[PDB]
């Protein structure tokens, strides 16, 4: 299937976290709790699968040179869009806190908001204008991109949470050893380095 | 019925020959404070004071009610004392035969009597000390009930006294005891013990469960597992065999039974077998002249979880049942607690809450289902060296203060 | 120009679009109107704010003022509030001072707990009744080296309905005071003069304002008698500016005229037989004297009595005559005191030392049941943590000692 | 001039603060690409609090998001034609980084965090001293990894390579971002090892 | 410090028998354990090396050789002969003029790193760098240059392990790490058809390679121009790794730790399940272009260093799962992680190194699931 | 107050949509001129022509350098924009592009466009080489490379890989000079006209005539050139018009 593929390889081949190391600083804050990190995968798989295939028919329906008409190239507006779109979904999101409050409003706090430019979300409508993703492609790129990232930064947090039984340094405790982590993390999904779609 | 296979039998040297035998005269006998969890004594005795048999030596003042009374009648020769002041031991010289009695109902009365009634008279005798609530392994409030009463009529100790030889001297007032028990009880009374035969009770009310298996299978905490699961909202009760008959005996003759029989076992032990003693017996006393010379330890209880008996603490514990004697000679899961504990847990997981303190964790992981004795077998197990009894207490304390 | 035109009307009309989606969003998922809340049963005590997140806020601009020392963010912990309905969940940051237990009675932050529906709060009742008073000076004289007693006419033949070990609060206004023109008498100026403490001079640029415990029974009515310390500056910071409020203070003299407010506290006598245990020191003989009087005074109680007082000299120590007077009036009652220091001159034969060993040795220590007695204690930050120690080691239960930290 | 240098060691947005990681680890390969990404990352995330500022008591919060990221794009995207125009061959090697400059946390960041609820003057000496910051990192790995990873310091050799008669190998990981992972990580530690106040509490 | 006057019953329930297992004997075991694998792996590099040399020299020719390289020369001078006619103790003398330099230098490097960190912590030195030295010295080629084998452990002790903490409070593989250290960084000391043999200016593919290049018949021993049976690769009488390459000495090891209790026998059945699940779905699918489909489970055992792996650094107990449930679903990830390497990524011939930190990094998420679902079943009671 | 939201977003979306608006139309030819001359320096620098400068490349580019188009499936060349022509666009657009089976897509790219653009080269009024854009995807990522190739159809002038995206060390030395000069004197075509270059293993054979070295330690990046030329030198690439060139 062609679109098993290219799900596989949105998740595991290109992992926008271990892979193209895209959205850290949310990764690497919010890592703490595999709770909070669920959450907040959630919440970035469903900004992602709906913002893709959003950008997907301006692009192609408007902004695409010679879309709207023959001569005019709107394309010097798909940075502003696409960050517009994925941007406006987030104040949707901060909003849903209404019955996500507790776990992820709080946990998140003043990232919720910065959700929007986690690269991962920019990069990934990036990609799909530059490939040729069709809808259906946008939808399965969207989510897989989503879900990748998700497997990693619940992944970190199950490490985190492992680690509790651990005596750090001073100093380098949270944010040293958290960015020495993902570091680590990042050698063992080198094992997609090679993988052929 | 119930089948345990995870666990593990200790080979210890010098097993009983399960034969009751008279021990030593026992001259001395003490209260451990200590072994009462969360206990503040209010002290009703001072050094030199003279007690009766079932008379008051010191109340609880956390537990308000409950009374813990003299196993026998003589002097208060000493009130050692630890740390901050913590109440180590009541120390009462045997002598003479005063002693409080209490009312006395035949035998077909015992499962109708009422509730209340049957509160007073365990409280005022000091044998509801007896009972033990899982979570948290401590004495019932006085004004508390539970659903579920577990009877723990079976003994995996290593080196433990069997059960039946016991309950068979004593069958009219072990029955009597199950009565009372009926009577106490809200809902059911669980006799959990092996597959031989013991004496039965006529009532609805008191279920007998076969565990067979390796040593976890014996422990009350295992049995209340597998039939009535505990939490901070389903709370049950303990008590033992030789307890059980001590109650039938009170509610027969009014009158505190404190005999118990222990088993005196160990490698230097020149005569391995049951010994007839009395509550808080002097461990010094009792091996008297029944051990091989050398340097040994005395253990109230089992060698699996036990009290070294020296100093202050040189005295049968209340809720042990052998003396166990012997010559004086991090947690890397390598399957070793896995293998040992039967219950549904995570054993690696659990303990590794406990070493680091993460009293929420382990709640989650069932601690608030354990009692020390519960994680002997870890302890024994773990490569790495701790005492996860300590930690789990540790953990247990701190869930009742921030609770 | 021509595509320029194409690309900011496509561009507007998107963002547009997004802009309407967003306000459809607002209008389902977040619909809001009017937020009520009740103040314990009281129709009058009452907060429509309109909803936005604080409680802590919305409770501000009504008019009921919590501790909220930090201002936010959940560092003081001194805003709580008990929300029994309404509030939602209580968030981990509050539970790193609300135990488990209080927070399951209700007990929460109020700078924490989001006002999203209407919710009934139970707030304490002392806090909307403040009540203030322009005071005139009746004796503003030194106890001790460093210690003043200064004693306020209440106004209007009015009294103050204030709890032994309470405490309330005076507001001074901006002034320069110079420390030469204390009133520090002949007897107590030896020290003074030795160190220059005359020297200082406090400024003070805006109003400010302090709390000082009572030293006088609630039945003392017509007036508030304190004992304030002057904060010099400290021995090991000796290079910063002195006191604000206790410079003022002591400025102070007959006539003249203080503004309090009050009264507060929570440093109040159990309501229990147990035998009580009083361990003053310094300035801590305000709230112990009381807390002894209020007890022997005004409830006329029989319960066992001991005050043990902590002080460097017998100049140091006051009050003598009235704690000497209630222990020959009262046989439930002994009193005592400790020099750490004592002078040739004070020719002293009691106790000598810190009052956390004399305590122990003369009556806690053979004592059978240390932990049944009550004990209050105030003083200073050294001795109230060796006190604490002494107490514990002898199996005194933390519920069993009340401090009152300054 | 104070509140500029406080996010370089202070607060600094990638040590303290946790924005603009993914940028750090991407061009940190050679100092040339560090610099410029931090001048470019100093001009937009300096303008942008600016913007933001005078218009924040006239912004809906609802809509809040999508009027600075509207600001926000557009400097960048401003930006990237600049660099097309004039400076064509550097806007060529940063490829999607000048685009990945608007999901860069630091001036989202700094521009809800302090330009909102704070002056328009003041906003913008914030962003240059976040930048500074960001470059402090920026400059720190790209040293490290280029001087290892291609034994040169901004394109000068420093370390003749085996390949052209010298003796210094290359160390291939410096040249992947686990490398940036672990010296931005070691970099944290000494920073909060020689300023405890930063220290995380148990 | 001090002493104090009485006790309390706490300390009175110590435990009063325990079992004689300790730290201290799990690491010995371990060490012991790969002490066949390494004895062997010598013989074999001397072996392959001297093998190769007479293949590419002989006559004055190779006595130049012998004399410009101290492993050859050093070997003459102690007794042994680089000749064909060469026996068993003087392959495993040529091969320990290579094991013992690079375990020296590991050993030493990390065991600094170790004590470092321990005397400025005030910790107790730990005796699990007995275990992480030995395995690291025989996951490298025999030609590995001695200042990358510090720069390895370096990399596996330091940013691996002591950073956070130490023996038993880290979660990756301290071992492999340094591997795939120097793997990445210097990519062409441990990789291509130039390492994996100490005859100089001999150039060979291991199996795996060769594998991938022309399947099953590609299989051949350059030096000796005859055929890879399976037998040679389960005995390690092949090119590698010294340590890997006795399937059969790695075995017998394993047995040993596993029935002592110190290797979990869950994980090592998981590899084995997660391989030849995979490796036989590949045979099945089949592949008229990929070689490396038709691999069969037993020949993917005896190749590369699965075995190793598996054994003795799958089991790892640190940064495995903590779960019975859990170790097995840890190994299996590792099982087709390896087998999806070796078949489907190009780049690399093997894949157990990164498939197993692959797995560490996942082994938490597995306990996590196991464990929440045991929280479910006790916040049901258990349906009692 | 809906009112002032939609104020604040409307006037602020308009207005910064025409700074950014008037910056790229206005930008835009700038722009232009810069992507030319970087084609033109590549173009250029193969022919062995050098240039140096904006001013000294556009003036030798126009004396000396023919775009023109041709039609893939054909071999003929068509008239249209040669200079302005992006064949990157039009392999995307189904319109102008064709999708590629297993069996032709020997170089990975996904797509092929109908007409790709040549540059001839001219000594004076005749052509006296022809230089010929081919790109195809290697171990990391696509590889654009132009492939100067004599009058003979056959022999080779230049290679240069203008646009790669590799490890740089093991793969990446498609940019070394030395790598690329091997290249000079090849021949792209055997004696039956099949594509025949061949990057060898471990070193071609001295005097090869099709015999380039991979590159050491890189085969995967090796097969990828090896790939790109299969598919190029062939009947669905430049096959069909380099025979017409042959003769
Ligand atoms: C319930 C309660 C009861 C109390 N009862 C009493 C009582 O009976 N008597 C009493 O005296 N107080 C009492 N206090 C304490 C009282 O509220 C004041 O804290 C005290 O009087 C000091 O007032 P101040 O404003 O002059 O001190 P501050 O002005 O706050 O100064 C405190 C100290 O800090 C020093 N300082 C100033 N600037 C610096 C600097 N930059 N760095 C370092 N140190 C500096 C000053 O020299 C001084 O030593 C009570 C408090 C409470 C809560
Ligand atoms: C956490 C991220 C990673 C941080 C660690 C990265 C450190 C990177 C560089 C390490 C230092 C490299 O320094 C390296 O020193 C060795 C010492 O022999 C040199 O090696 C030199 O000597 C040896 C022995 O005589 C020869 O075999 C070798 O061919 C020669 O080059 C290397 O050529 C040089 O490159
Ligand atoms: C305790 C450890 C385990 C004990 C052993 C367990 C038994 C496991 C058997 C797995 C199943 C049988 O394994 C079987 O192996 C043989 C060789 O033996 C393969 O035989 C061959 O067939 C395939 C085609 O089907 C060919 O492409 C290839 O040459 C080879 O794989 C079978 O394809 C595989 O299906
Ligand atoms: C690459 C191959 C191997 C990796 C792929 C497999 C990963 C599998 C793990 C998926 C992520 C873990 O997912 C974890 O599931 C458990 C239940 O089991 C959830 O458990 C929890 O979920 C709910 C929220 O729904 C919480 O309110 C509550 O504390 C608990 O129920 C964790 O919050 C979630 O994070
Ligand atoms: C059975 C067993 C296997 C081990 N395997 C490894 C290993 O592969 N790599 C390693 O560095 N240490 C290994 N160790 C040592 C130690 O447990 C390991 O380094 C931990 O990761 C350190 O926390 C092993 C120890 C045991 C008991
Ligand atoms: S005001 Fe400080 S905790 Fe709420
Ligand atoms: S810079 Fe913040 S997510 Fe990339
Ligand atoms: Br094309
Ligand atoms: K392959
Ligand atoms: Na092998």
């Amino acid at each position: 299937e062609h679109y098993i593929s290219l799900l596989v390889k949105s998740i595991f081949i290109e992992n926008m976290a271990l892979s193209f190391f895209l959205g850290m600083c949310t990764f690497l804050a919010v890592s703490k709790k595999v709770k909070t990190s669920f959450g907040l995968g959630i919440a970035v798989i469903v900004v992602l699968t709906i913002s893709v295939p959003v950008n997907n028919l301006v692009y192609n329906l408007v902004l695409k040179p010679d879309a709207l008409v023959e001569g005019v190239d709107l394309s010097f507006l798909n940075f502003i869009t696409f960050i517009g779109v994925i941007a406006a979904l987030v104040q949707i999101l901060e909003m849903i806190l209404d019955r996500f409050f507790p776990p992820l409003y709080n946990a998140l706090g003043i990232f919720l908001p910065l959700i929007t430019v986690n690269c991962a979300i920019f990069g990934g409508v990036s990609f799909m204008v530059q490939r040729d993703y069709s809808f259906a492609e946008s939808v399965v790129y969207g989510f897989g991109s989503g879900v990748g990232w998700m497997l990693a930064i619940v992944a970190l947090a199950g490490i985190r949470e492992k680690m509790k039984y651990s005596d750090v340094p001073p100093g380098l405790r949270g944010l040293g050893i958290t960015f020495i982590t993902a570091g680590l993390m990042a050698l063992g999904f080198m094992s997609f380095s090679g993988v052929q779609l | 019925m119930i089948t345990i296979k995870k666990g593990l039998d200790l080979p210890i040297a010098g097993t009983p020959s399960q034969v009751i035998s008279d021990g030593k005269a026992i001259k001395k006998v003490a209260l451990l404070g200590e072994e009462y969890v969360g206990m503040r004594p209010t002290m009703h005795v001072r050094v030199g004071d003279e007690v009766k048999k079932a008379q008051i030596l010191f109340e609880d003042k956390k537990n308000p009610g409950v009374k813990f009374t003299s196993p026998v009648s003589g002097k208060v020769v000493e009130i050692n004392r630890g740390a901050k002041r913590v109440l180590q031991s009541v120390v009462i010289e045997v002598a003479g035969d005063d002693q409080v009695t209490f009312d006395k109902f035949e035998a077909n009365q015992l499962a109708s009597l009422n509730r209340d009634a049957i509160k007073t008279q365990l409280v005022e005798s000091g044998l509801w000390t007896a009972f033990r609530t899982r979570p948290f392994s401590k004495v019932p409030a006085i004004d508390s009930t539970s659903e579920a009463i577990f009877v723990t009529a079976m003994d995996t100790n290593p080196l433990a006294a069997e059960p039946t030889v016991v309950i068979n001297e004593q069958s009219e007032a072990f029955v009597a005891g199950l009565d009372v028990l009926s009577a106490l009880t809200t809902g059911k009374v669980y006799v959990c013990k092996k597959g031989t035969s013991l004496p039965r009770s006529q009532q609805p009310n008191v279920e007998e469960h076969v565990f067979d298996g390796p040593h976890p299978a014996g422990l009350a905490g295992t049995h209340m597992h597998f039939l009535y699961p505990v939490s901070a909202d389903h709370v049950a009760w303990s008590i033992n065999y030789q307890d059980v008959i001590a109650v039938g005996q009170l509610f027969l003759t009014g009158e505190l039974y404190t005999q118990r029989v222990v088993s005196l076992a160990g490698p230097v032990v020149n005569k391995p077998r049951l010994v007839r003693t009395v509550m808080g017996a002097s461990l010094e006393q009792l091996v008297d002249s029944e051990i091989m010379p050398g340097e040994v330890r005395i253990i109230s209880g089992s060698v699996l979880s036990g009290t070294k008996a020296t100093g202050p603490h040189a005295y049968l514990g209340r809720y042990h049942l052998q003396v166990s004697v012997l010559r004086e000679g991090s947690m890397v899961p390598i399957g070793n607690y896995e293998k040992v504990m039967p219950l549904d847990m995570e054993p690696t997981l659990l303990l590794r809450d406990l070493c680091a303190g993460d009293s929420d964790s382990a709640v989650r992981l069932g601690a608030l289902e354990l009692d020390e004795e519960d994680l002997a077998l870890c302890t024994f197990v773990c490569p790495g060296k701790y005492e996860y009894g300590q930690l789990l207490r540790e953990c247990l304390d701190k869930i009742e203060k921030e609770g | 120009m021509s595509t320029i035109i194409f690309g900011v009307v496509m561009f507007t009309l998107i963002i547009l679009a997004l802009v309407l989606v967003i306000l459809f969003a607002k209008s389902k998922l977040v619909p809001t109107g009017d937020i009520t809340i009740s103040i314990n049963g009281d129709p009058e005590k009452a907060i429509v704010t309109q909803p936005g997140g604080k409680l802590l806020t919305a409770l501000a601009g009504a008019g009921v003022f919590v501790s909220s020392a930090c201002g936010g963010g959940g560092s003081c912990g001194q805003c709580r509030v008990k929300i029994k309905s309404g509030g939602g969940d209580i968030l981990p940051t509050e539970l790193d001072h609300i135990s488990k237990g209080e927070a399951r009675e209700g007990e929460r932050l109020a700078c924490q707990v989001a006002v999203k529906a209407d919710m009934d709060l139970e707030l304490p009742e002392e806090i909307f009744g403040v009540k203030k008073w322009e005071c005139t000076v009746i004796s503003n004289d030194n106890k001790a080296t460093f210690i003043k007693e200064l004693k306020l006419a209440i106004p209007d033949g009015e009294s103050v309905p204030f709890r032994a070990g309470g405490y309330i609060q005076i507001e001074a206004p901006a002034h320069h005071v110079k420390y030469a023109d204390f009133d520090v008498p002949e007897k107590y100026r030896g020290d003074w003069d030795k160190f220059n403490l005359f020297r200082y001079e406090s400024k003070v640029d805006e109003p400010i304002i302090r709390a000082y415990s009572m030293a006088n029974y609630p039945e003392e009515f017509g007036i508030i008698m304190l004992n304030v310390r002057i904060a010099t500056p400290p021995p090991n910071n000796p290079n910063v500016p002195p006191g604000q409020m206790s410079s003022y203070i002591w400025s102070l003299k007959a006539g003249d005229k203080c503004t309090i407010s009050g009264p507060f506290g929570e440093f109040f006598a159990k309501d229990t037989d147990a035998e009580m245990v009083f361990i003053g020191g310094g300035a801590g003989m305000a709230p112990m004297r009381s807390h002894i009087f209020d007890q022997l005074k005004r409830l006329k109680s029989k319960r066992k009595m001991s005050y043990w007082y902590g002080a460097r000299s017998k100049r140091e120590m006051f009050y003598v005559e009235d704690f000497d007077g209630l222990a020959a009036e009262n046989d439930n009652f002994v009193w005592h005191c400790a020099l750490s220091d004592p002078q040739p001159e004070d020719n002293w034969t009691g106790y000598t030392g810190f009052i956390h060993n004399v305590l122990y040795e003369n009556y806690l220590k053979d004592h059978e049941a240390p932990e049944d007695c009550e004990y209050y204690m105030c003083g200073p930050p050294m001795m109230n943590a060796a006190v604490i120690n002494m107490l514990k080691n002898l199996g005194v239960e933390e519920e069993n000692i009340l401090l009152d930290d300054f | 001039k104070k509140s500029v240098l406080a996010p370089v060691l202070d607060n600094n947005p990638i040590a303290l603060q946790v924005l603009g990681v993914c940028s750090a680890l991407a061009v940190t390969t050679k100092l040339e690409t560090a610099f410029v990404m931090t001048l470019a990352v100093m001009f937009v995330t300096a303008l942008s609090n600016f913007f933001v500022s005078l218009i924040r008591n006239h912004i809906p919060n609802s809509v809040r998001i999508i009027v600075q990221m509207a600001i926000i794009a557009s400097l960048v995207i401003v930006v990237d034609q600049i660099l097309k125009a004039y400076l064509y061959d550097i806007s060529k090697q940063l490829s999607v980084f000048v685009g990945l400059i608007i999901t860069n946390c630091i001036v989202m960041g700094r521009a809800e965090a302090f330009a909102m609820k704070s002056e328009p003057i003041p906003s913008f000496i914030d962003g240059i001293g976040n930048g500074l910051g960001y470059g402090f990192v920026l400059m720190t790995v790209g040293f490290f990894r280029e001087l290892l990873g291609s034994g040169k310091l901004f394109g000068l050799e420093v370390l003749p390579l085996i390949s052209n008669g010298g003796w210094y190998q290359p160390n291939g990981l410096m040249l992947l971002a686990p490398s940036a992972f672990f010296l931005i990580g070691f970099m944290i530690w000494a920073i909060r090892t020689f300023k405890p106040e930063q220290v995380e509490a148990k | 410090a001090t002493l104090f006057y009485t006790p309390g019953l706490v300390t009175k329930r110590s435990s009063h028998v325990r079992d004689s297992v300790d730290l201290k004997r799990i690491m010995i075991m371990v060490w012991l354990a790969v002490f066949p694998a390494m004895f062997w792996g010598m013989y074999n590099a001397g072996g392959q090396a001297i093998a190769a040399l007479n293949h590419l020299y002989s006559g004055d020719q190779l006595a130049a050789i012998v004399a410009g390289n101290w492993h050859y020369w050093l070997t003459e001078m102690l007794g042994g002969t680089m000749s064909s006619d060469a026996g068993w103790g003087s392959k495993m003398l040529l091969g320990a003029t290579y094991f013992l330099p690079i375990y020296a230098t590991v050993f030493i490097v990390g065991g600094f790193w170790e004590v470092l960190f321990c005397m400025v912590r005030k910790h107790e030195v730990n005796e699990g760098f007995f275990v992480t030295s030995i395995l690291f010295a025989l996951i490298v080629p025999p030609t590995l240059p001695l200042w990358q084998a510090a720069l390895g452990i370096t990399f596996g002790v330091v940013v691996a392990k002591e950073v956070f903490g130490g023996t038993g409070r880290n979660f990756l593989n301290p071992a492999l790490a340094g591997r795939a250290f120097l793997f990445f960084a210097y990519p062409a000391q441990i990789s291509g058809d130039l390492v994996w043999t100490a005859a100089d200016g001999y150039s060979g593919a291991t199996a795996l390679s060769q594998w991938a290049q022309g399947g099953a018949g590609a299989l051949i021993n350059n030096a000796t121009g005859q055929t890879i049976t399976w037998m040679d690769a389960f005995i390690g009488n092949i090119p590698g790794s010294i340590g890997e390459v006795s399937t059969l000495a790695l075995m017998i090891g394993a047995a040993f730790i596993v029935y002592m209790g110190i290797a979990s026998w869950r994980i090592i059945g998981g590899v084995m399940i997660g391989m030849i699940l995979l490796s036989t779905l590949f045979n099945v699918i089949g592949s008229d272009t990929n070689a490396m489909f038709n691999m069969p489970w037993h020949w993917h055992l005896v190749l590369g260093g699965f075995a190793f792996g598996m054994f003795f650094m799958a089991t790892d107990p640190v940064s495995a799962s903590f779960t019975n449930s859990g170790k097995w679903a840890y190994g299996i990830l590792i099982g087709v992680m390896c087998v999806l390497i070796r078949v489907v990524n190009p780049a690399y011939p093997e894949g157990m190194m990164l498939a197993i930190l692959f797995a560490n990094l996942f082994a938490p998420l597995f306990d996590h699931v196991v464990v929440e679902r045991n929280i479910k079943r006790r916040l049901a009671r258990y349906g009692k | 107050s809906i009112k002032k939201t939609l104020f604040v977003v409307i006037a602020l979306s308009l207005v910064c949509s025409i700074i950014v608006s008037a910056a790229a139309v206005g930008l835009r030819d700038k722009q232009k001129e810069n992507a030319a001359l970087d084609k033109q320096s590549k173009i250029l620098q193969v022919a062995g022509i050098e240039a140096k400068g904006s001013k000294q490349i556009v003036e030798l580019f126009n004396k000396s350098i023919e775009p023109r188009l041709v039609d893939f499936n054909t071999g003929d060349f068509v008239e249209g924009d040669a200079a302005n022509y992006d064949q990157r666009k039009a392999a995307k657009e189904a319109s102008e592009s064709i999708k590629l089976t297993a069996e032709q897509d020997k170089a990975k790219i996904q797509r092929r466009a109908n007409v790709g653009v040549v540059y001839l080269v001219k000594d004076g009024d005749k052509t006296s080489k022809v230089i010929l854009p081919v790109h195809g995807n290697g171990l990391w990522s696509m590889m654009y490379a132009f492939v100067a190739v004599e009058t003979d159809g056959n022999t080779v002038s230049g290679l240069t890989y203008y646009e790669q995206g590799e490890t740089p060390g093991l793969g990446g030395e498609v940019e070394n000079p030395a790598w690329r000069a091997q290249w000079v004197g090849k021949k792209l075509f055997d004696e039956n006209h099949k594509p025949a270059i061949k990057i060898v293993k471990g070193g071609a054979p001295q005097g090869s005539e099709h015999g380039v070295d991979g590159l050491s330690g890189a085969t995967l990046t090796s097969n990828g050139v090896q790939n790109t030329f299969d598919f190029w030198l062939g009947d669905m690439g430049f096959g069909p018009f380099l025979t017409k060139v042959r003769d």
